[PDB]
């Protein structure tokens, strides 16, 4: 938990659902304005979203819901590839899903009723984390419960495997790179994955375990963000193979660490969800008291704004928007 | 049966990461003693206090 | 040789072949039990064929002849492969027709089978208000009732 | 006779390799240097959800 400068959502949005996941459009839109997703337990919704930041004529939010497909067992997880198109009269759609069955779902769609579905294998234990490795997004990295990191292609057929030491809990595209992957191990082993020749670049040791989730920052390379134990630690390349800062990010178990779309000082990380009404912390960097605080009822999702520095946090049939700094 | 000292040398291919499966290698079972591998690491540093008495973590770390 | 000729064909899956060839075994078995312990039971690890697949197989056995609480013992043993969605609806509409509602409701509530059809969410609102769980028939059908389907 | 015998025989050294297999896993598993007050929490919660008996004697970490 962390309380410094709580407050409500800037932003409430009224759902007909309990939100299970949601989160923003990352890049590469057809059109300008905030594509969103959130799917619950039998029902995915897109929908675009506008802001008074944005648009003036948008008062508020204006948020119009593009499709709710029926989906079958629980999404628990989803992916984007920033190849989408809002655009032309052929919006792209490829985006992928992992669901409360363990297998990973494709579906491509073009708003012209053609809808059709990958299934994708899984492996031993439940995929953990799953992203799309291309800054435009064509394979998909996930790790899971078998200490083994499987790319895949579009068709389902194992573009690569990599033998980890502990189940990878979270697996990250590198937006700013081209195929450089991370791999995170509950032991607290980060690894950098040249996709592009399947070498293993650099590695960092994280002192703090278990770890679960980490990400790069958006607008820098050098800072690698993450939260392991119940503190927020970065690491600057190519200095460390050690917390270079660690500062406490929730006093309870902390569960993810985002990093503004378009900060390379402010991130946002979630209290443990539920319990206490979790709270979002927004921090800024050389301050281990958050910079904003939220409250969720429960914990379930944590998004940026493709270039506002805006945060997003699910909760019952809610969801909740606050806006930091630069 | 009696063991002389742990295996010696290890040459590791570029296949995978020196530093975890050197990490590996030293924190292996039965193999070396740790009183020996405070003594490498005030020698490595050129000279230092004692590093006895750690934690399996913060040895890790200090290594 | 007719069954033999089954794995000439078109093999979509070893293990539904396998399936098949163990339950014809089984059933020379219960034709004839003969000596408490036989090699022929050691087929399925011969060719490497799941347990979970194993427990499915002894399961659609009892369904087969009628013993349907064994069966859904077998079928809800965990560490088991989770069955295809025809079966399900075939499954719970027999249960249904035997007048089994609380067996076919043990079975939803562990299997958690999938409803995505109006056929389907027909068939398990069904099955709970025959199990009297009007509570939950009512909120899924709010969940569900679409344009078309409501 | 010979083959139909090793039929039966593979299953279950499969399941005694198995065992063998968790057991070396094990002695190759390293553990972490956890506090004794978060053991006997751990206890305490294990008694009162009736999966443990307490019993101590002597409880040690080692360096």
């Amino acid at each position: 938990m962390k309380q410094d400068s709580a407050s409500n959502a800037t932003y409430t949005v009224d759902c007909e659902d309990y939100v299970h996941v949601v989160e923003f459009n990352p890049f590469d839109s057809g059109e300008a304005g905030s594509l969103l997703a959130y799917g619950g337990i039998s029902y995915v919704v897109i929908a675009s979203c506008r802001f008074q930041e944005e648009d003036s004529t948008v008062e508020g939010i204006e948020f119009k819901t593009l499709k709710t497909f029926h989906h079958g067992e629980r999404v628990v997880a989803i992916a984007w590839s920033p190849e989408t198109r809002c655009d032309a009269l052929l919006p792209l759609l490829r985006f992928a899903t992992a669901a409360g069955d363990k297998k990973i779902r494709i579906f491509t769609s073009d708003f012209q009723d053609k809808n059709e579905y990958k299934v994708i294998e899984g492996h031993s234990g439940y995929i953990n984390d799953l992203v799309f490795c291309s800054p435009e997004g064509t394979d998909i990295a996930s790790v899971g419960d078998d200490h083994t990191c499987r790319i895949w292609d579009l068709d389902g057929k194992q573009i690569a495997m990599f033998i980890l030491r502990s189940p990878g809990m979270s697996v990250a595209w590198h937006p700013e790179g081209a195929f450089k992957l991370m791999v995170a191990e509950k032991t607290g082993t980060i690894r950098f994955y040249d996709l592009t020749t399947h070498q293993a670049i650099l590695s960092l040791e994280s002192v703090q375990v278990p770890l679960m989730s980490a990400d790069w920052c958006v607008r820098n390379t050098l800072r690698i963000g993450a939260v392991a134990g119940n503190d927020w630690i970065i690491w600057e390349m190519p200095r460390s193979s050690y917390p270079q800062d660690n500062k406490p990010a929730h006093a309870d178990r902390a569960r993810m660490f985002r990093w503004s779309k378009c900060n390379e000082n402010v991130f946002a990380t979630t209290g443990y969800p539920g319990k206490m009404k979790s709270q979002i912390a927004i921090h800024h960097l050389a301050h281990p008291q958050p910079i904003l605080i939220g409250t969720a009822p429960v914990g379930s999702g944590l998004s940026w704004h493709r270039r506002l520095p805006l945060c997003v946090v699910g909760g019952y049939r809610k969801l909740f928007f606050w806006l930091t700094e630069m | 049966f009696v063991n002389p000292l742990p295996d010696d040398d290890l040459a590791i291919g570029d296949e995978q990461e020196p530093q975890e499966a050197y990490l590996e290698c030293l924190f292996a079972p039965g193999r070396f003693t740790i009183a020996a591998l405070q003594k490498a690491i005030q020698i490595l540093r050129k000279g230092s206090g004692r590093v006895l008495d750690l934690s399996w973590e913060e040895l890790k770390k200090e290594v | 040789h007719a069954l033999l000729d089954v794995y000439l064909l078109e093999n979509a899956d070893e293990m539904s072949k396998h399936a098949i060839t163990i339950y014809f075994l089984l059933d020379i078995m219960y034709s004839f039990p003969d000596k408490p312990d036989s090699s022929i039971e050691s087929f399925p690890t011969a060719f490497f064929v799941p347990g979970s697949l194993i427990k499915l197989i002894q399961g659609f056995w009892l369904l087969d002849h009628n013993d349907y609480q064994n069966s859904v013992d077998c079928i809800l043993n965990p560490a088991s492969s989770r069955v295809m969605s025809w079966q399900h609806s075939q499954i719970i509409e027999n249960l249904l027709c035997h007048g089994d509602s609380r067996q076919a409701l043990r079975y939803l509530q562990v299997m958690k089978p999938v409803a995505t059809t109006s056929k389907e969410v027909k068939l398990h609102m069904t099955v709970l208000l025959a199990n009297r769980s009007i509570l939950e028939a009512w909120n899924l059908q709010r969940l569900h009732s679409s344009r078309l389907n409501v | 006779q010979l083959l139909h015998s090793q039929q039966e025989l593979i299953p279950r050294a499969a399941q005694l390799l198995l065992s063998y297999y968790m057991i070396r896993w094990g002695s190759q598993c390293l553990a972490c240097a956890v506090p004794v007050d978060l053991l006997e929490s751990n206890l305490q919660h294990l008694s009162v959800l009736e999966l443990s008996d307490s019993q101590v004697e002597k409880r040690r970490y080692t360096s």
